[PDB]
């Protein structure tokens, strides 16, 4: 019975880990969108016909 | 002399029309650069247009 009771603390720790990784995943999705936009910025900047202001 | 003055004025019109041809401050006709390389792909490989002076 003591073991079956300690399983509660086990479950609490697992839910805490789930919430942690969920926050990390939301941050990762935002980072991926930013990374795609910077790839587009560097691509457009690599053009040589650009005047200095747009660059 | 009149024909000479006409021919010289036409030459001046050529150089003016040739210098004035620009877009965003870059130009191909004026001969102020060797080539212009516009983008062609995500990798950054670029279409290259050889410039032609006028």
């Amino acid at each position: 019975s003591a073991t079956a009771n300690s399983m509660n603390a086990v479950k609490d720790s697992l839910q805490r880990g789930q919430s942690t990784i969920d926050v990390a995943l939301a941050a990762g999705d935002t980072i991926t969108d930013l990374l795609g936009k910077m790839k587009e910025k560097a691509l457009a900047a690599s053009d040589t016909s650009l005047n200095t202001a747009s660059f | 002399n009149a024909l000479k003055s006409d021919f010289d004025s036409l030459r001046d019109q050529i150089t003016k029309a040739a210098s004035n041809a620009k877009f965003n401050g870059v130009s191909i006709a004026n001969g102020s650069t060797a080539k212009l390389t516009f983008l062609a792909n995500s990798d950054g490989s670029g279409f290259t247009v050889t410039a032609k002076t006028l």
